[PDB]
RNA sequence: AGACAACACUGACUAGGAUAGCUGGUUUUCUGCGAAACCUAUAAUAGUAGGCAAUUUAAGUAACAUCUUAGUAGGUACAGA
RNA sequence: UUAUCGGUGAGUAUGUAGACUCGGAAUGACAAAGAUGAAUCUUGAAUAAUCAGACAUAGAAUGAUAAGGUUGUAUGUCAAAAGGGAAACAGCCCAGAACAAGAGUUAAGGUUCCAAAAUUAUUAUUAAGUGAAAUAAAGAAAGUUUUUAUAUAAGUCGACAAGAAGAUGGGCUUGGAAGCAGCCAUAAUUUAAAGAUCUCGUAACAGAGCACUUGUUAAAUCUUAAAAGCAU
RNA sequence: AACAAAGCACUUUGCAAAAAGACGAUAAGUCUAAGUAUUGAGUGUGAUUUCAUGUAACGAUACAACAGCUGUCUCUAUGAUUGACUCAGUGAAAUUGGAA
RNA sequence: CAGUCGCGUAAGCGGGGCAUAGGAUCACAAGAUACAAAAAGGAAAGAUCUUGGAUUUUUGGAAAAGCUACGCUAGGGAUAACAGGCUAAUUUGCGCAAGAGUGUACAAAAUGAGUGCGCGGUUUGGCACCUCGAUGUCGGCUUGACUAAUCCUCAUGGAUGCAGAAACUAUGUAGGGUACGACUGUUCGUCGAUUAAAAAGUUACAUGAGCUGGGUUAAAUACGUCGUGAGACAGUAUGGUU
């Protein structure tokens, strides 16, 4: 199949279900692993659907056509949403988790704005991430030398 | 709805001096049992497992006495007070990094 | 015209002989204990029966509840690919 | 011959999870011994009511991640529970009412006045009556404070004066394209500097600014930006 | 606009002991009928015309147009009586948990 | 445990199947049992044990079609004809953010794809706390009160796309107005001719112990459709104690 339509069956009925709320320091989906930049979901966790998704990468499309660009999609429409039948195909995302990445011979400034105007279209409010930067616990970014076993640690104070 | 439960999304300044000494009337009764015990060269599981993984007093930070974490809040936070029994009951650890 | 047959007519009036798992009501005081709205069966779901189980007061208790210490069953949160 | 299409092999590569669980809690469950405890347990005899429950918190199914919706589970309350707090209040926060007395001792909650008790101390922020016991959002912005960097008598910052060369009207292009319709190139050179050109402008030139460069005035904690707190 | 209706059509009835039809806890028996196929009963149609349909006449049926008419209205005013209102006489009812 | 059979050198195993998906009594029928035998001897009909035939499939086990708008009684109001209450999918209700694009040029004079964040309670819905004046839930009349998202009148910013005039867009502002008639059962609507203009919404269709009955429901009758039929219909037409 797609990133957008996947290799399943209609007719079989999913639940709802709940995105991923990692309680126990896990860090899945905060990185950007092969682009240079990135757009993360950094309020809450939602369900998007396929029609969020496609319009987002059709935005990026439109501002940086006729440039040299290779985008990384790290996420899928695995989950049917039905809606009293089948409706559409919606994707769980959990808080601070990258939705998009890119790398090509662009200059930054023009990448944000194609990550801007995707934030947009797209459900909740997005954060521009670059490569290398420390992920993310939680809703805190481990940064200043701070650890996982810091943030599990009882004395903070 | 429509059945009006008025409860604030925050507490007063009356309301946390009584949990800042809640929890510090918790810490005397685990340091006395933990010390009655000592002199006696013995140990309890349950004494030894809160000390471990629970904060005291002044180890806590002033997000941990007041709130909680609620996955279906927009910031994964929760008034404190929210808590059923929460004068009466144990309650000083959240999820990392919420 | 289901029209009229003397207050009444999709079959009058009067006397004799009913039931109602439904509704309403059930009258003095003090004292002790004190539920359930669950399961099973039912032409059953507004009912009922058997359990669970409230009460009374006798015989029993290595009773029951809680904790500590050692042990046992089972794969959820989490985490992972 | 392809950083084209699909397929296969490898990866201790990335993600996904009701019917994946190699790893794996807490909780709860079973039973043994000891201890404590308010008889709370079992049996015998006798013998009931009840069989649309409701809300709260957590976590789900369902719906549309709507409902004071519908349906399981865990815990409690109400039901059948008065009293104090939540302005008023079945279900929430405290606490279980036999009757009196007491500036008695406390819970939740409060202590300027209504109204019992602080106009009680300490450090900051806010100027919007924001707020003060039921958080409207994204977002905007010389609001303001703090922190982290940062410019500075080698004159920061703002303003002011002038300059901003040449090959060159780059090639192509078009009726015309001369930095400025578009296409392609845009290594150099010379200068205090100056893009084969960022915003205007012309039919096309011309022409006016900018980037960039010098000087004048002038700051002795006084420059600029980012993020965070609270406001608009 | 429904029922009836005159007209029309169809089925049935031969009367020799009971014509058919209706009635009779159920019969004798009665109506039919002191009738006899042009009689009686039942059924549908609904004069006539053309063979469901077109006219004359008729309708406290329904509807439309045209003319007149007017307080229906623009837009109400005024006048009259009887109530309403006050005094004297007589004297109800539904209703009502208790009411500052 | 007793009885007595199979396999195996033996130990031993065997009361069907690797496990989890096939209902009694009554009646009836076939064997055994030797219990009782309505005076007595027998018997019949009974009793015990084994077994059989069951969409006994409503599978703890009735031989079983509808209509009532003429309905009756006892009840509940598990919301059913309404209104109020919760929600806001949808809407003929809107705003804001962003800007693909249109605008000869030039994003934001105007215009604004597919979207995101929202307010609000008007339309069509969901729910069911709640029995009550309803199926067009609403129309007309009388009389209002309030709201402001403005049709007219008043002040005003923008408009290479503001010369003037007209018109467009937006910001203030609800004081007073927003009429009349025809045809449409109605508001939906449509048109005629005037007018500065002939804009909307909330108030239980705002208002029937204020009016109307256009409605809200009947029984009569005809036609149409559906049904074997009684009847039904969000049908059609006339009539019908407010
Ligand atoms: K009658
Ligand atoms: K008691
Ligand atoms: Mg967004
Ligand atoms: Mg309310
Ligand atoms: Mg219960
Ligand atoms: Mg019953
Ligand atoms: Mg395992
Ligand atoms: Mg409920
Ligand atoms: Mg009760
Ligand atoms: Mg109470
Ligand atoms: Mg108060
Ligand atoms: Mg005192
Ligand atoms: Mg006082
Ligand atoms: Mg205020
Ligand atoms: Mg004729
Ligand atoms: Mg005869
Ligand atoms: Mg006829
Ligand atoms: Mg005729
Ligand atoms: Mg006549
Ligand atoms: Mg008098
Ligand atoms: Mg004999
Ligand atoms: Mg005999
Ligand atoms: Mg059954
Ligand atoms: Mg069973
Ligand atoms: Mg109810
Ligand atoms: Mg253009
Ligand atoms: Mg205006
Ligand atoms: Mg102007
Ligand atoms: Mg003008
Ligand atoms: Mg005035
Ligand atoms: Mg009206
Ligand atoms: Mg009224
Ligand atoms: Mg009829
Ligand atoms: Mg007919
Ligand atoms: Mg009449």
């Amino acid at each position: 199949g797609s990133w957008l339509e996947p290799n399943l069956n209609r007719k079989k009925k999913m639940m709802k279900g709940r995105p991923r709320v990692p309680t126990g320091g896990s860090t899945k989906g905060t990185t950007v692993v092969w682009g240079d930049y990135g757009l993360r979901m950094r309020d809450h966790h939602r369900r998007i659907s396929a029609q969020q998704l496609k319009l987002a990468e059709d935005t990026i499309k439109q501002r940086l056509r006729g440039q040299k660009y290779r985008l990384y999609k790290r996420v899928a429409c695995n989950v049917g949403v039905y809606v009293s039948s089948f409706d559409h195909w919606a994707t769980r995302v959990a808080v601070n988790q990258i939705i998009f990445e890119i790398r090509g011979q662009l200059h930054e400034q023009v990448i944000r704005d194609a990550f801007r105007l995707a934030g947009h279209k797209l459900p909740g409010l997005y954060e521009f991430v670059k490569k290398g930067d420390p992920p993310v616990v939680g809703i805190t970014k481990l940064e200043d030398g701070l650890t996982v076993e810091d943030l599990k640690n009882p004395r903070k104070k | 709805g429509g059945l009006l439960w008025k409860i604030p999304w925050r507490m007063s300044k009356f309301q946390k001096l009584r949990q800042r000494r809640r929890l510090r009337a918790v810490d005397n009764v685990v340091a006395t049992i933990e010390n009655a015990l000592a002199k006696k060269g013995e140990t309890v599981k349950a004494v030894e497992r809160w000390r471990a993984e629970m904060p005291t007093e002044a180890e806590m930070l002033p997000k941990d006495k007041y709130t909680i974490f609620d996955r279906k809040e927009k910031r994964y936070r929760k008034g404190i007070h929210k808590l059923p029994k929460w004068t009466r009951v144990s309650q000083r650890v959240n999820p990392p990094g919420y």
